[PDB]
């Protein structure tokens, strides 16, 4: 068992011990954002459509 | 009323067990993977202990300690022994055994020609084979990781015969982790002249089903050798129990834990000439004797079970 | 602010609907002139989910009143609280629709569906975020049924991003006004699959029982079955109308009830129902035990004969909640055999402290239960023993429907009862 | 000094970050109002509490905090609460309508509507920083908002703050207090979508928080405020450092760099102890060993779990009072030959320690008790991945019959994304088993 890297200070202080050692981009994002809504305007115009029938 | 699950189909211990708990009119079993349940007869592998203890107002307990495996396996337990304090690479009663991958190879061939070069017969399993020479063992084994241990070429035989034979121990570990030893052992007994396996899948010459119980046993031991099965042979065996069991507590037990374990274990012990014993294996999913089914299978319902989940002479012997 | 607009419509809807508003306005504190009177801020943090505020600090229910002929709604306005609803909301014809769907949802009720929708509009336009739609109505009438159905499929096409809500009786023999009630309520059926979110199933047959049976009346009223509703009615909107956590809005309850878009039909419960003994206290077991119970629910079907997929229980009153989980989580564990095991956790609570008017302590039931199926199986019997010998049909075809949308309406309704069939057995 | 930014979303998130700003204003000394009269360098200043308070001329300390959520009732006692006059309107954003427990609502169809606002609002924080270092994230795991919208945030975050580190504070659902039977359903899909974005998340179960409420609180039925008083503990302990003068997990990446090695397994499991109730007028008082040996009690686990059957990546000690580093070793020695404490081969077998000598601050009022010491760990185990086995369970039973799937579908989302997300928890699963694994007789 060892104690390293003793830092003190006023409020405190810190130590290590040892006991034994061994992105998707802006437009990729708007594209799927842009893909949900439309399939939800698309289920919209067939709900629509059915109702007109 | 308590609610069961059964996983494990081809237990015959807690198959009975639960047919038990379906006579008190108390317990009601549940589907299989239904998850609103009290008790777990869980499955021998891959029990999903991670899933136990989470259902909100129900105090689950199940039939596995989780980790106890390090103690039921050929290749772990000799690991265990030769590694925790509480037992020592000097421990007495187990015999010396290492553990090779198809690695201490080289330490037990320093041992192998150490006593070769001073009798040294040894046994290879995890498929058993017994050689008198190293060279031998170690081509058997790359036809899995196997252990070598040295074999016990003077046991106590039997008379009339001349016939090797072990002990199985039942022994059943609470909630609590109390360990009760079941007061009814099982001699596996060989019938054939010293022959050299004594398990009882391998005939009822001189009892029926290769069986020899307590009661004959220690007859024989006062008839004999003009002693007992409880100071001979019964105070080693529950020496052998403790020191195994409390070795892995602090890694097993579920005092502190979000459910609840129990288990049954099965020990299996060999007798010497001079009257020592010696720790074969433990298992953790054991059968049992076929006159001792019902007794020991109440056994377990009221220790393991009724303590946790109450109903509206004890038959173990408390270590 | 997410206000919810009420409608009812036809005579069984109406006389429900007044006795709800009439129930909850005693809730909330206010009396018949508008006026609140309370003693609680909770009877007003959130009012404004049925209630619009006026001038002068009087509270309007957003509800429109629909019929065919004036009489019930006549008979509602000189009512107790008749005063209280807005005068413009009251929509109504004078032909009748004489126990005909095809009456309400083809002719005599497509005259009168863009006043109301014009109302619709009105109170929607109103709504600082208007959630959805409530429907009181009968099934086996003609305007609730017929003309109520056909508000439904305008509402949906207005606002078809809002939560569709009904509180449909189911007519049953035993207690029946014509014989034409399976053809009207399997043509309402169909309807409702589609273009309702969820519906609460209140079965004619259920509250007869209950009123008989258990309390007792000898001679039950239609008065005596709409005051059982009022008071599932109340419980049920309880999470709408008082902070809370769980089922707090109509979608959030929809999307914790219905797993499979078409089955959104729920058997409501009441607790507790005693005969005229009636000073006794209640306890949570008491409560807890009958809630389950076949007994106190009302949709005529035994739940033992199929299993639930989801359930909501709701508390009123002063009690240990801590009592309330131990019941809940006892008869859930102990019947774990009629609750579906792929949907975990599937029993939801909630508890309101203030109670009803005239009780300590009351629980409500929700169960969406594929034991509803045999609602649907008994409406489909007694629509085929009369369509295989085509009877009373001329009624329907005078109004210029075809055999054909009959057929289309009794396999659609039987395609229900085999979607119910289906995960009773998963 | 460098800048952190707090961002609350949905109720669970909100709420939490409430009662941790006003723990926050009670160890710094800063009223209601906030005027803080032990700060001397008025209207300006580079102390180590500014990493979480801005300056007004006028003397005010102002929380660099975000406020979001789908629907007004949550922060409108924000508003109109006791630290009001702490926040500018700016910081709270609120919508009409919620995403309805619902991850492709929140996600998708509202969050479209809502993310350009919401980035608009922190990089108005963010332009007052002169050396921002990255974000703190509250929100659960169940709720439609909570998971949703932070998913969609978290991503934006990356493209805008690619240099700056995130991490989280997630609430792990329990039914006891749950609100949404498809709550396993959300937490799978925000799970998936931000794992790539986020360095290192504390996972909190509200299973766990409520049980040691009632365990050691004596709280019959712990409410919200019960929870989120001892979950805003746990969080000033894991913050402090950021907070104070020290050494040890002074910035954001040092988080990452001391608990997580590999970067898909970043969630670090915290214990916390002691945990006294307020109404006993005596407690004994625990000492550094007893603190220290009661970070291994599964009990006082933020998940439980068994941390005996997994391996430890990393381990850090976080105390707080009187504390000196003498009894530290003594207590880390008495544990280490009691306890199953196992490493994997490629670390370290060790402890990184951080001491505070302020004691923990406890709410006026509230159900902690004042302790003269207090201890958090915060261990980095593969036993952890039993939360995730239980909840890719729960998701497996209702995904097999489709249960629920249709409010998603219906919101935009697609049915691969359910089997996408519920692929990449198996591989994360698999990730844990790789790391900490070793009939009839
Ligand atoms: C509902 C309820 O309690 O029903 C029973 C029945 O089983 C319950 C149990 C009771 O204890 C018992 C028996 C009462 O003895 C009680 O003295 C009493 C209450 C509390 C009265 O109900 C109230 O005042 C409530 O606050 C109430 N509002 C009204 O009902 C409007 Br009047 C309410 C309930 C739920 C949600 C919101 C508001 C009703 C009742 O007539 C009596 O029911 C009926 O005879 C009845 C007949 C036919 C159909 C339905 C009920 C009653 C009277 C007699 C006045
Ligand atoms: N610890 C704690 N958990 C909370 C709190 N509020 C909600 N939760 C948990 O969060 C989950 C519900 O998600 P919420 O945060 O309430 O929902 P949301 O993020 O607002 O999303 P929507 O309401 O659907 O728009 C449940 O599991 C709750 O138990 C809280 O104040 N403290
Ligand atoms: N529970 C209840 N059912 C009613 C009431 N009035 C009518 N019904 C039922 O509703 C059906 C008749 O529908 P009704 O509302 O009178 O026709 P409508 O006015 O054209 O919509 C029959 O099944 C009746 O049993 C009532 O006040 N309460
Ligand atoms: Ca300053
Ligand atoms: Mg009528
Ligand atoms: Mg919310
Ligand atoms: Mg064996």
């Amino acid at each position: 068992m060892e104690v390293i890297e003793l830092n003190k200070c006023t409020s405190g202080q810190s130590f290590e011990v040892i006991l034994k050692p061994p992105d998707p981009s802006l437009e990729e994002i708007q594209k799927k954002l842009e893909a949900a809504e439309e399939r939800r305007k698309y289920q919209e115009a067939e709900l629509l459509k059915h109702l007109a029938e | 009323m308590y609610t069961f699950v059964v996983r494990d189909e081809n237990s015959s211990v807690y198959a009975e067990v639960s047919r038990l708990l379906l006579a008190t009119g108390q317990w009601k079993r549940l589907r299989k993977d239904n998850p609103r349940f009290n008790l777990m007869l869980g499955e021998r592998n891959r029990l999903p202990f991670g899933r136990l203890g989470h259902e909100p107002g129900l105090v689950q307990l199940v039939n596995y300690y989780r980790g106890a495996d390090k103690l039921c396996r050929k290749a772990s337990l000799v690991k265990l022994i030769k590694t925790s304090p509480e037992l020592s690479e000097s421990c007495t009663w187990f015999p010396e055994s290492y553990v090779i991958y198809p690695d201490e190879r080289e330490v037990f061939l320093a041992a192998y020609n150490r006593r070769r070069e001073g009798g040294n017969v040894w046994i290879a399993k995890s498929g058993i084979l017994i050689s008198s020479e190293a060279s031998e063992l170690l081509d058997f084994i790359d036809e899995q990781v196997h252990v070598i241990q040295k074999y016990l070429e003077k046991p106590l035989l039997l008379e009339p015969g001349h016939r090797k034979f072990d002990i199985r121990s039942w022994v059943l570990v609470d909630h609590l982790y109390n360990i009760y030893l079941y007061r009814e052992g099982v001699l596996r007994t060989s019938s054939e002249p010293y022959c050299h396996l004594t398990n009882h899948c391998i005939y009822g010459r001189y009892e029926e089903g290769n069986e020899m119980f307590f009661e004959e046993f220690n007859q024989y031991l006062m008839d004999a050798l003009n002693t007992t099965l409880e100071n001979s042979i019964l105070l080693q065996i529950k020496h052998i129990i403790r020191s195994c069991l409390m070795c892995i507590e602090p890694a097993i037990s579920t005092k502190h834990l979000h459910y609840q374990s129990f288990q049954l274990f099965g020990f299996d012990f060999m007798v010497d000439e001079e009257l020592k014993v010696w720790l074969i294996e433990v298992n953790g999913a054991p059968a049992c004797a076929q006159k001792l089914y019902a007794e020991l299978c109440q056994g377990i319902v009221d220790v393991a079970i009724s303590s946790v989940f109450p109903l509206a002479t004890s038959i173990f012997i408390k270590l | 602010m997410r206000e919810i607009v009420h409608i009812q419509a036809g005579q069984c809807g109406n006389q429900i609907g007044a006795k709800f508003w009439e129930v909850i306005s005693d809730e909330h504190g206010i009396d018949p002139t508008g006026s609140y009177h309370g003693d609680s801020d909770l009877q007003l943090e959130r009012i404004n989910v049925y209630y619009n505020e006026a001038t002068g600090n009087k509270y309007v229910p957003r509800a429109i009143l629909v019929d065919l002929e004036p009489g019930t709604m006549d008979s509602v306005r000189s009512g107790p609280f008749g005063q209280i609803f807005r005068p413009d909301n009251f929509v109504f014809g004078q032909s009748g629709a004489g126990n005909n769907w095809a009456k309400g949802h083809y002719t005599e009720g497509a005259e009168l569906v863009d006043s109301v929708l014009d109302v619709v509009r009105k109170e929607s336009e109103s709504c600082d975020c208007l959630q959805g739609f409530q429907l009181t109505h009968s099934l086996g009438g003609g305007t609730g049924s017929g003309m109520g159905t056909l508000l439904i499929s305008k509402i949906r096409e207005e606002y078809p991003d809002r939560i569709m809500n009904t509180f449909s009786v189911m007519p049953s023999p035993k207690v029946s006004d014509t014989v034409v009630e399976p053809y009207n309520a399997t043509l309402s059926v169909h309807q409702l699959v589609e273009n309702t979110d969820e519906t609460y199933c209140i079965d004619n047959e259920a509250l007869y029982d209950i009123c008989f049976r258990t309390l007792k009346l000898t001679t039950p009223t239609y008065g005596d079955l709409n005051h059982l509703v009022s008071a599932t009615m109340s419980g049920v909107t309880t999470c709408l109308r008082f902070p809370g956590q769980l089922n707090a809005d109509l979608r959030k309850l929809a999307v914790n009830m219905v797993p499979f878009p078409r089955l959104h039909f729920f058997m409501p419960g009441f607790a507790p129902l005693t005969s005229r003994q009636q000073y006794r206290a209640l306890t949570v077991p008491e409560l807890t035990q009958q809630m389950f119970d076949s007994k106190n629910m009302m949709a005529a079907c035994d739940p033992r004969h199929g299993r639930y997929l989801t359930v909501a229980a709701i508390f009123r009153g002063r009690m240990s909640m801590k009592e309330v989980d131990e019941q809940m989580l006892n008869v859930q564990n102990k019947n774990s055999s009629y609750f579906v095991e792929w949907i975990p956790n599937n029993v939801k609570t909630a508890v309101c402290d203030i109670p009803p008017r005239g009780l300590k302590m009351s629980a409500t039931f929700i169960g969406n239960s594929t034991a509803i199926q045999e609602l649907f199986k008994r409406i489909s019997e007694q629509f085929t023993a009369m369509f295989r010998r085509k009877a009373f049909l001329h009624w329907y075809t005078g109004e210029g429907m075809d055999e054909m949308e009959f057929t289309e309406a009794e396999s659609n309704m039987n395609d229900l009862v085999s979607e119910y069939q289906q995960y009773q057995d998963a | 000094m460098r800048e952190c930014i707090s961002i609350h979303v949905g109720q669970a998130g909100v709420q939490i970050g409430n009662a941790c700003w006003e723990l926050y204003c009670l160890e710094h000394g800063i009223q209601p109002d906030g005027q803080m009269p032990s700060d001397k360098t008025i209207g300006g200043g580079d102390d180590s509490f500014n990493t979480f308070f801005s300056e007004t001329g006028a003397g005010k300390h102002v929380p660099r905090a975000v406020f979001v959520d789908l629907e007004p009732t949550v922060i409108d006692e924000v508003r109109t609460g006791t630290y009001r006059q702490l926040f500018h309107p700016e910081q709270l954003i609120t919508g009409k309508e919620d995403a309805a427990n619902n991850y492709a609502r929140g996600h998708y169809t509202i969050g479209k509507e809502i993310i350009d606002l919401v980035l608009d609002r922190i990089r108005k924080l963010a332009d007052q920083c002169t050396g921002l270092q990255g974000f703190l994230v509250f929100h659960s795991f169940g709720g439609g908002t909570g998971s949703g919208f932070t998913s969609l945030l978290m991503e934006r975050l990356s493209v805008d703050y690619g240099k700056k580190s995130k991490l989280e504070f997630s609430i792990y659902p329990a039914p006891q207090v749950s609100t949404a039977v498809v709550e396993p359903y959300n937490s799978i899909l925000t799970t998936h979508t931000t794992l790539e974005h986020s360095d290192c998340a504390f996972m909190v179960d509200n299973e766990a928080i409520y049980d040691i409420c009632r365990r050691n609180l004596d709280i019959e039925r712990p409410t919200y405020t019960n929870l989120n008083r001892l979950i805003s503990q746990i969080v000033s302990s894991i913050t402090a450092s950021l907070r104070f003068d020290g050494a040890l997990n002074v910035d954001l990446t040092e988080f990452q760099t001391n608990l997580v090695p590999y970067p898909r397994i970043h969630f670090p499991l915290a214990t916390y102890a002691p945990v006294i109730s307020a109404e006993k007028a005596y407690h004994e008082q625990l000492s550094v060993a007893e603190i220290t040996n009661a970070c291994f009690e599964p009990a006082n686990q933020m998940v439980k779990c068994d941390p005996r059957h997994g391996k430890y990546m990393a381990c850090c000690l976080l105390y707080r009072g009187d504390v000196v580093p003498k009894d530290v070793n003594a207590a880390i020695a008495t544990i280490k030959t009691k306890r199953s404490i196992q490493f994997v081969d490629w670390c370290p077998t060790g402890f990184k320690v951080g001491i505070n000598y302020q004691p923990p601050t406890v709410v006026p009022g509230g159900d902690l008790a004042k302790v003269q010491r207090a201890v958090c760990m915060l261990s980095n185990t593969t036993a952890i991945a039993e939360a995730w086995a239980r909840l890719d369970h729960k998701f497996d039973l209702m995904y097999a019959k489709r249960a629920f799937v249709h409010w998603y579908v219906g919101e935009g989302m697609e049915e691969g994304e359910f089997s996408e997300a519920r692929e990449d928890m198996a591989a994360l699963e698999k990730d844990y088993e790789e790391v900490g694994v070793d009939g009839e007789e």
